[PDB]
């Protein structure tokens, strides 16, 4: 019906007066004076009063000449098997120019709760490409496995060569990945948009770009957006999902602008109270479902505050997510993706697959253990004799975790290339035992 | 009466044309009826916290009042049934709702009010009983006999009661009351919100069995205590409450999960109905009632949850049962509880939760305990809260951590340095306590006629003791000091690793018997002690147990003896006897 | 006189419209639609128009339907000679299941302040039972002596073993006892209960039990309600009394939550700008009063928190009381009990305390001495190695605390065993280094 009755203006806020059957969290439309077209969303109704907040801004509205179209439904998204492909903005209008797809139905953004009954457990294995994550940190279909990386580091390479070298080793094939970047600069986002043009997987990936510039509610919901895409096209049509999301730490920013511009009673460090609830929400929509053959897997990828007391973001992101993946610009600085693999841990690789890598752990362990202390630890009489472990870890990080953002290697690539490093160790001394596995020696 | 929507506000809804309803009074909110608790009232506008979603929901839409508080459904039908927060099923919902998502605004009866259950009586006609005594039973499984007792606050003269088969809404016994004639039936309805009343509270003196070492030797918890779990990141908490769950001489389990994680609530739903009894008795969701809600689950629903569990744990300790109630976890609780308490605009107290956070908490705790239950019958029932806490990056300060010590008793505090290593109980043996080893000592010492509490006296003295050699020894080395505190290092590496370390997802370590506690204590002590006497007495400075290393891998193997056979310790004890005295000379 | 005008009920507050005659603190009744019957409290007034806050709770009511009776009256107390030997919750109801005591008369719990002409110094001697009290740290008939602790360290036995020690040398006038509970568990609830009922010491001391789970406004007036009877016990009837209060701490905590569900300006910590007073006018309740035979002696007992800069719970509680006791878990590790750290624990009115005829002659002698000699003894061993100009005063301090480990929560030892063993044990190596007047008062 479009009401033209603007109460109150004030800042990001707006308060429309007279109106009737407006919801929570409705979409709105406001026609401003000048023509121009900006969208909205409902935080409050009251009897004939409605306070909304504008996306875009609030800048240049005349209150007595602008109108309010209710559109009478909260942040939807169209979804369909032609999504595949393209590139949206975090709203979900397209960015690459194509063609306009004609959405098969229109979804909330904010999804529904999942039945703990109906929930199932991951069993799968996902093959990411690259060695650390395949032999060590080993990711499971439906298992929410973050990155952390310090600012400016591997990170942000990280997420193209997962994004691209991530495959199926099955006979099913309904691999579907879902990109989604929330708030990073635009020579981030062309990184990330040219290399999915140039390695061509762009055609089986399903981008949501967010810029930094770009406004914080808009922040807010690209990550929803980005996971309601993906439980579509898991749970509905077939197909295994892969979402790797950067950065989390700018959407848990834009979180907290949000709050400071609806002025709601701030909880610890300025961010919100519900803040782990709102991470909840996301972070609870992978997974499998019994009786389904798709999954929803889930890769945030963080800037980690860490060096400093643990941020409520890194805590409740790590806290919530089975296992984490650390880097380390030490690594970072000798060339090395620089995964560092002791602090790394996955909780869910039991089910995603044993004996290679809890001997390939305490043998690259005892390299840096032979190297704990100042210098080469550590005794006049262990010399070369112990040298030879950290000789072999040596080799571990300069040939095995180094493998390059380019270099695909398989199951099989890694797997067979893992027993070639322990050939500098002696051949029967596996902790602990005379001859505790002399098979497949290598 | 029907009402009007005013106001909607995130979680907050206000609805004019409420005044027949009361506060904390369940109402069906909006058009599509999702429900909510009326905490506020002015005149006749009430606002009610809706706990689902309200996305969608806007004025004008009615509200309906429920007419009563909590609604919890007590009677055949509840064990081995999957809840919300709300006590409603979740298999019978996703049967109806034919959907593998919870919908908003769907209601449902809790237990299967269609299904036919035999019911047995037990008690004569004209037998005057009042608000607790039993009159019937039936036998909801082949380990638990539930017993059909009357409703609270009812007194009178049985009329007429017969055996039979007949569902939870059929009336089964007719009593003569003193304001009239009253039919019950098996199911009573309690609200969450107040507990069930009792006789009399007793301490807690009787101590469960656990199966797990580290816990039933140094910081036991009885029937009916209060023992706190607060551990960093991912130290075992959630797998001690699981592991107290399959093994514990309680009768009933009810295990209530507050904002965790799906997954790892999903693997609670998996494991449980494929474990059986340690007796060999029937499954373990067989003698279970779990009440789940995802970290993703509605704030206010995950605020009930522990309140609807503590119910259900009265419920069957009134029929005479014990029942052990574990919560994970109280500090996802607890946040919800700030959540609310800041949208409200309440004084903050610590750290933005709510003031009357420690009355909550106490409210809680102290519904546990070892009780005599209402009636003739003089019946005793006991409730043993476990409870576990997420304390930010495993700061013990956290207010939720203070406040919840400041009421229970046992404390077992998990270190994040000693989940590094295999010790994922990592319970700090310096840091973590137990008000109960007074009371257990005496009890365990009386009932197996042991020393028992000099053994966990001397056994906790030498682990303070090693926390003081931990210090002695950097910079110093192992042979500087004497070769008797060396020896006391030994002993108190065998107990770290052999008695301490208790792998839980395993075959035969995730159960210790008290028995094979006792005995495997006495292999490593008398170990000890053995050396003990002859250090001092002729003990060569590089030569104290070279000749031991084929008999200390028997204690290293006797965390892996099955309890089947229970004589096997006994021998490792005396060969450790024989080959100590005589290597000396 | 009833009014059926509930106007709003937000929380745990509602206001009661169309009234008159109401006051400030009036306590008042709900009679709800179901007939239940709830007790609550005036907190505001604005013309017709109050404000009140109900004790149990605010569940289940109809504002339609239910109505509200105004008493007309604060919180009062009944007090009577009977009230000896039973136990009461924070509001004086009975919790022993036994007979209705017949009131003399009612007392605002308040209660008014002493004119400080009126009050009298404190000049007698209360013997505690426990040694390094008696002789080190001497408590006075009027003294407030607080008893300082971590969580879960001596204080709970400590409690216990003095409310039942604790007597005067006198038999005119009896002794009488006054222990309150205040947030506490409800197994340290039967702990204190049992204890009593065994020792017979519960025929002489009257009761006060709130428990954790209790509603903080109970919580509140449980210690005001105490030394309410306390002072009616002392100051009407000639008694010397004895109250013991455990635990402050959730006096404090119970106190924010108050003020929290009021929507008072919070202060510092979080807690009200007015504690401090609040303190004080329960702290300034002890004392004797000139030409009364009775006496109030005050003994609360608190939890310090570690590490949390100064609390202003045990800064004002050790600066309004006159001294303070120290302990620590370290000493209840290393078996101490009762387990009193003397070193930085100090009596400010010991000197009224002992004297001769008070005590003994030798009392105020060996007093100042032994702080001076155990003092010396720590420090000789260590200091804030080996030698042995100081290594003879070592072993003193050794001695000093393994003694008092053998000793127990159950000994009783008296002013005059407590005496003898203080100079029995002082002559091991006599030296005129010790700064005794004579010789006479070193026959040890
Ligand atoms: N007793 C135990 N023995 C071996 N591993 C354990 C034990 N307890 C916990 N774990 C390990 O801890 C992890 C789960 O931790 P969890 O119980 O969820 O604690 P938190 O709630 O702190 O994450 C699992 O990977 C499991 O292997
Ligand atoms: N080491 C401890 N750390 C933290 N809390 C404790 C400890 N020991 C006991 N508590 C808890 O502190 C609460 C109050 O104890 P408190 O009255 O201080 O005991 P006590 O008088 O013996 O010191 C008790 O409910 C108990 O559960
Ligand atoms: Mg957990
Ligand atoms: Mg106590």
């Amino acid at each position: 019906k479009e009401y033209r009755t603007i109460k109150e203006v004030v800042g990001p806020l707006m308060a429309v007066e007279k109106v009737s059957g407006v919801k929570y969290e409705e979409l709105i439309e406001v026609r401003m004076q000048n023509g121009e077209i900006r969208r909205g969303q409902v935080l409050e109704v009251q009897e004939d009063k409605a306070m909304v907040q504008i996306f875009e801004g609030t800048s240049g509205i005349n209150l007595k000449n602008s109108s309010v179209r209710f559109l009478g439904h909260p942040l939807q998204l169209g979804v369909s098997e032609d999504m595949i492909g393209r590139v949206f903005d975090g709203l979900g209008r397209p960015k690459d120019n194509g063609p306009e797809i004609l959405p098969e139905k229109y979804l909330d953004i904010n999804g529904e709760v999942i039945n703990p009954i109906a929930r199932d457990y991951p069993d799968e294995f996902i093959q990411t490409g690259i060695s650390a994550i395949d032999h060590l940190n080993t990711l499971v279909r439906g298992q929410k496995l973050p990155v952390f990386g310090p600012p400016g580091a591997g990170k942000s390479a990280l997420a193209a060569q997962i994004a691209r070298q991530a495959t199926v080793l099955d006979s099913s094939d309904d691999f579907a990945v879902v990109f989604a970047a929330i708030g990073i600069t635009f020579e981030e986002a062309e990184f990330f948009m040219e290399d999915f043009r140039q390695t061509g997987a762009i055609d089986r990936s399903v981008m949501f770009m967010n810029l930094a510039n770009d406004p914080a509610i808009e922040r807010i919901a690209t990550p929803r957006m980005a996971l309601t895409a993906a439980e579509y096209l898991a749970y509905e049509k077939g197909m295994h999902v892969l979402v790797i999301m950067e950065d989390m730490t700018n959407y848990a920013e834009a979180l907290r602008e949000i709050s400071a511009a609806r002025r709601e009673v701030p909880g610890r460090r300025g961010y919100p109270g519900y803040l782990y609830t709102n991470l909840a929400t996301l972070f609870e929509r992978a997974g499998r479902i019994r009786g389904l053959k798709g999954s929803v897997t889930q890769i945030p990828i963080l800037t980690m505050p860490e060096d400093d007391k643990t941020h409520p973001i890194p805590d409740l992101t790590g806290y919530i997510t089975e296992g984490q993946i650390i880097l380390t610009r030490e690594l970072y600085k000798s060339g090395i993706p620089p995964i560092d693999v002791l602090p790394s841990l996955s909780r869910l690789k039991d089910k995603g697959t044993a004996a290679t890598m809890n001997q390939l752990f305490a043998a690259y362990a005892q390299g840096k253990q032979a190297k704990e202390l100042a210098v080469v630890l550590g005794e006049s009489a262990l010399s070369d004799i112990d040298k030879i472990y950290a000789k072999f870890a040596e080799r571990f990080e300069n040939e095995y975790v180094n493998q390059g953002f380019y270099t695909n290697r398989t199951i099989t690539e890694t797997l067979d290339l893992g027993w070639e490093l322990l050939a500098m160790l002696p051949r029967t001394e596996l902790k602990r035992i005379k001859d505790d596995l002399l098979d497949k020696y290598l | 009466q029907i009402g009007k929507i005013i106001k909607v506000s995130g979680p907050l809804v206000m609805a004019e044309n409420m005044s027949e309803a009361s506060i904390q009074d369940m109402c069906l909110v909006g058009d599509l009826g999702v429900i909510g608790e009326i905490i506020e009232m002015r005149q006749d506008v009430a606002s009610i916290q809706v706990y689902e979603e309200t996305s969608g929901i806007g004025p004008g839409e009615p509200v309906r009042s429920t007419g009563e508080a909590l609604s919890v459904e007590l009677g055949p039908g509840i064990i081995s049934q999957m809840f919300d927060g709300i006590q409603r099923p979740l298999d019978t919902f996703m049967e109806v709702t034919q959907s593998n998502f919870l919908g908003r605004g769907v209601q449902l009866p809790a237990l299967d009010h269609e299904k036919q259950w035999w019911f047995e009586a037990t008690i004569e006609e004209g037998t005057e009983v009042s608000a607790g005594d039993i009159i019937g039973y039936v036998d909801e499984t082949k380990i638990i006999q539930h017993k059909i007792m009357v409703p609270n606050g009812i007194k009178g003269t049985v009329q007429k009661i017969e055996s039979g088969s007949f569902t939870i809404d059929d009336p089964i016994c007719v009593i003569e009351t003193e304001q009239g004639l009253k039919e019950l039936t098996m199911m009573q309805k309690w609200p969450v919100r107040r507990g069930r009343p009792i006789k009399q509270k007793l301490n807690p003196d009787v101590p469960m069995i656990t199966g797990q070492r580290v816990i039933d030797t140094f910081f036991p918890v009885t029937k009916g205590g209060a023992a706190a779990v607060p551990g960093p990141f991912g130290a075992g908490k959630t797998v001690v409450q699981h592991q107290i769950a399959k093994w514990s001489d309680v009768d009933l389990v009810v295990y209530v999960g507050c904002g965790e994680r799906g997954n790892e609530m999903t693997d609670v739903v998996n494991e449980f109905p494929e474990l059986i009894d340690p007796n060999t008795g029937e499954s373990l969701m067989e003698r279970t009632v779990l009440i789940a809600n995802t970290s993703n689950m509605p704030v206010a629903a995950r605020e009930a949850s522990i309140y609807t569990g503590i119910t259900i744990a009265e419920y069957f300790r009134d029929m005479g049962y014990d029942v052990a109630i574990m919560a994970d976890s109280t500090s996802r609780w607890a946040e919800a509880l700030r959540e609310m308490s800041g949208r409200l605009e309440e004084m903050p107290g610590d750290e933005g939760y709510p003031a009357y956070l420690g009355s909550r908490l106490a409210e809680y705790y102290e519904r546990s305990g070892r009780v005599i239950a209402l009636g003739s019958d003089q019946r005793e029932g006991s409730i043993t809260a476990i409870s576990a806490v997420s304390p930010s990056g495993g700061d013990i300060s956290e207010p939720v951590t203070q406040n919840t010590l400041r009421v229970v008793k046992v404390f077992w505090g998990l270190d994040s340095s000693l989940a590094q290593k295999r010790h994922f109980p990592s319970i700090n043996w310096i840091q973590s306590y137990s008000l109960y080893s007074t009371e257990v000592g005496r009890y365990m010492d009386q009932i197996l006629q042991q020393d028992w509490s000099d053994m966990v006296t001397e056994g906790m003295r030498i682990l303070q003791e090693e926390e003081q050699l931990n210090e002695i020894v950097r910079l110093v080395g192992i042979d500087s000091l004497s070769d008797n505190d060396r020896l006391t290092l030994e002993v108190a590496k065998s107990i770290r690793e052999d008695y301490l370390q208790q792998n839980a997802f395993d075959d035969v370590d995730t159960f210790t018997s008290r028995e094979k506690q006792f005995n495997m204590l006495k292999v490593i002590l008398t170990f000890g002690k053995e050396a003990r006497k002859a250090l001092s007495l002729g003990a060569y400075f590089n030569e104290i147990m070279e000749g031991t290393v084929a008999v200390r891998e028997r204690i290293s193997r006797s965390k892996y003896i099955p309890e089947e056979e229970l004589a096997k310790i006994s021998s490792i004890n005396e060969e450790i006897k024989e080959t100590i005295q005589l290597i000396v000379s």
